[PDB]
């Protein structure tokens, strides 16, 4: 007897002004006891619309919900950098039984698009004593969130020794970062000279390198 | 009203740990306080409720027969035992609330639902083998070539830690203008990694010090690294 809260879309783009429906329909019926949450990365869920359709004390006018049977709806009205999250349905039909929550609808900020501001950095005297090298790219507040980077050493192209992260976006100019990092042994860093990053991106009218000689 | 969730940490396979959550603000006797957790880049999950004023308690059947939630009204204060963990375990538990009553009646209307308006900041529970490392903090030093009043960066290197938190902040907190701490990547070897890097004004090189202070709980580790650029 669970209850399944099918939560769409999972993952949506939309531009600052824009109105944004994400839909939740439950597989049985859950009266009015839906609530929606938004979540920021990391951070603990906030509750916006409580019983299908009440806003919560604070939650800004922009949220309404609505009910239809056995399905729900969240809109925001007119979406603001702010709102990038993942937002959640959740049900409560049963009383001290199951709370079963929707699989969650990331909302991005869709704005236009910034190239990357580009840094590289050495490995550290600190870090050689360990035995091993690592390289990193930065790539600063940029949209969107796709960018390619290529490491080179001795100007012949890597592959497979170098991790991405991305930071979340912002939740004032909507825009990324990314780091890349290269891991290398000292004595195989030791064995070349130039170290660069080629970085792709759509805001750039060509690839930006930087790079470095060791030493 | 408030609400903090403490007891998360490492724990091996099989092992036990109880989570407690402290509540302030609040008529504790008279609610409902539900645990919900979030496993790594997944959602969210009920795990179990209870009624403190009664004792009643419900359960998810991922965790009935192995979890306990209890509560004590003379100290405002619930409960998670967690026994016989594992892995799927693993995840950030938060504690969260409903005021009384859970669902009322309107005569000749409907019913109306109360939902989880307090939550806790959650505490991580860590379900491994693995054993503890501290983090290496290395400087990514800014360019000699920031030249004639552009934008410099610089920023630090955490590396080679386990398990999950590291925080980052920047001269303890006073410098927080263009800082981004990159979420943490698990690399191969099983360990986690991760950089913070901060924009500054290359004309504020060489007359200003910044420091990158690295704080990883779970080893009592606390790194305050001078990031200078390098002679």
């Amino acid at each position: 007897s669970d209850i399944q809260m099918t939560q769409s879309p999972s993952s949506l783009s939309a531009s600052v002004g824009d109105r944004v429906t994400i839909t939740c329909r439950a597989s049985q019926s859950v009266s009015s006891a839906v609530a929606w949450y938004q979540q920021k990365p990391g951070k603990a869920p906030k509750l916006l619309i409580y019983s299908a359709s009440s806003l919560y004390s604070g939650v800004p006018s922009r949220f309404s919900g609505s009910r239809s049977g056995t399905d729900f709806t969240l809109t925001i009205s007119s979406l603001q950098p702010e709102d990038f999250a993942t937002y959640y349905c959740q049900q409560s039909v049963s009383y001290m039984g199951p709370l079963t929550f929707g699989q969650g609808t990331k909302v991005e900020i869709k704005r236009t698009v910034a190239a990357p501001s580009v840094f590289i950095f050495p490995p550290s005297d600190s870090q050689l004593k360990s035995g091993t090298a690592s390289v990193v790219c930065l790539l600063n507040n940029f949209y969107p969130r796709e960018a390619k980077v290529q490491w080179k050493v001795d100007n012949a192209l890597q592959s497979g020794n170098s991790q991405e992260s991305v930071t979340e976006q912002d939740s004032k100019d909507s825009t990324y970062s990314l780091s890349s990092t290269l891991t290398l042994s000292k004595a195989d860093y030791e064995k070349h000279k130039v170290y660069a990053c080629e970085v792709t991106h759509q805001g750039l009218s060509s690839p930006v390198t930087k790079s470095f000689n060791r030493g | 009203v408030q609400l903090v969730e403490s007891g998360g940490g490492l724990v091996q396979p099989g092992g036990s740990l109880r989570l407690s959550c402290a509540a302030s603000g609040f008529n504790f006797y008279s609610s409902y306080i539900h645990w919900v957790r979030q496993a790594p880049g997944k959602g969210l999950e009920w795990v179990a409720s209870i009624s403190p004023y009664s004792g009643s308690t419900s359960y998810a059947d991922s965790v009935k027969g192995r979890f306990t939630i209890s509560a004590d009204t003379s100290k405002n204060t619930a409960y998670l035992q967690m026994n016989s963990l594992r892995a799927e375990d693993t995840a950030v538990y938060y504690c969260a609330r409903y005021s009384w009553p859970w669902v009322s009646y309107k005569p000749y209307y409907g019913l109306h639902f109360s939902a989880m308006d307090y939550w806790g900041q959650g505490t991580l529970v860590t379900v491994s083998s693995a054993s503890t490392k501290g983090p290496s903090v290395f400087p990514l030093a800014p360019s000699s070539k920031s030249t004639s009043g552009g934008t410099a960066a610089l920023g630090c290197l955490v590396k080679d830690y386990f398990p999950e938190p590291v925080t980052v902040s920047w001269n303890s907190g006073a410098l927080t203008s263009g800082v981004h701490t990159f979420p943490a990547v698990l690399q191969s070897s099983g360990l986690y990694s991760l950089s913070s890097v901060v924009t500054v004004p290359s004309s504020s090189l060489g007359t200003q010090t910044y420091i990158c202070n690295v704080n990883h709980k779970p080893s009592n580790t606390k790194v305050d690294k001078k990031v200078e650029p390098k002679s």
